[PDB]
């Protein structure tokens, strides 16, 4: 099939959003043919772009992330809810994609933090705890640290 | 919020 | 209580892990009384210390992290193994928590990106595609950028 | 692997 299949669809899709998503996770890079590689290129351009669009960077941030997939669907339906389309707006669902990754970590390392830290304060109430004891405590580190 | 963006990403889909 | 009692044992060493792992997590900031604070920043230093220990680097980055927990618990379990405790091991532990969370970010930073490319494309899929087959596929965006 | 880093982090604390 050509590029009006949806094979061709589906697959130059995965490999624009990839690159573009990766390619914006800058504040393994992805194989693209010629033609793909100048898409991938404006596609940056314009991520750039909005980017410096303050007030939309000030709103993904307060953005209730609780349930990411819900605030894509949402946004996504929204988009496009007037029935109509152009590239604009599939480029700017693009975007807002890339900038859900970028979010979602915001709230997926405070939940690992958390985690590991669970697990180190469990090893060490259970392994440590004594001997940290016998140092009367942490304030023991205060005097080895001389 | 998650509905100021939506319509943020539609005005600047549009103009683009 | 004082410093040898396990409540603060338990409370000093959270916020001592806490600030140390989001203290290293720079390659919200953390409440602390003035003797807390001393010993935050000799673990910082110490900290700096380890990531210049480019061996040390090299092997927590080559680590198989399918099962992070399995990795901190393996790790905790063999540095104690020898039933010897000091101040410098669980520094060294400590540390190594903090590592496990960049590390842990290594593996779930794909993962997110695939599943947030799973929403749209199937999104795309579903809503978008038939209107890109009329523009020829991405060959069509390929012309709109002029 | 995951045995190499303990006993390196092992050397280190020993050696502080």
């Amino acid at each position: 099939g050509g590029p009006t299949s949806s094979e061709q669809i589906m697959k130059t899709g995965a490999l624009l959003l990839q690159g573009f998503i990766q390619d914006r996770a800058g504040r393994d890079p992805v194989p693209q043919d010629a033609s793909t590689k100048k898409l991938s290129e404006s596609l940056k351009r314009i991520g750039d772009e909005l980017d410096s669009n303050m007030e939309l960077q000030r709103m993904i941030a307060a953005v209730d992330t609780d349930s990411p997939r819900e605030v894509f669907f949402r946004v996504a339906a929204d988009m496009f809810s007037d029935g109509n389309f152009n590239w604009g707006r599939v480029v700017a669902l693009f975007y807002f994609a890339s900038k859900l990754v970028l979010k979602a970590l915001s709230t997926k390392v405070p939940e690992l933090i958390r985690t590991i830290m669970g697990w180190t304060l469990d090893f060490l109430r259970e392994r440590l705890l004594g001997w940290i004891q016998d140092q009367g405590g942490w304030d023991g580190l205060l005097s080895y640290f001389g | 919020p998650e509905i100021w963006i939506a319509q943020e990403l539609r005005r600047i889909g549009d103009e683009f």
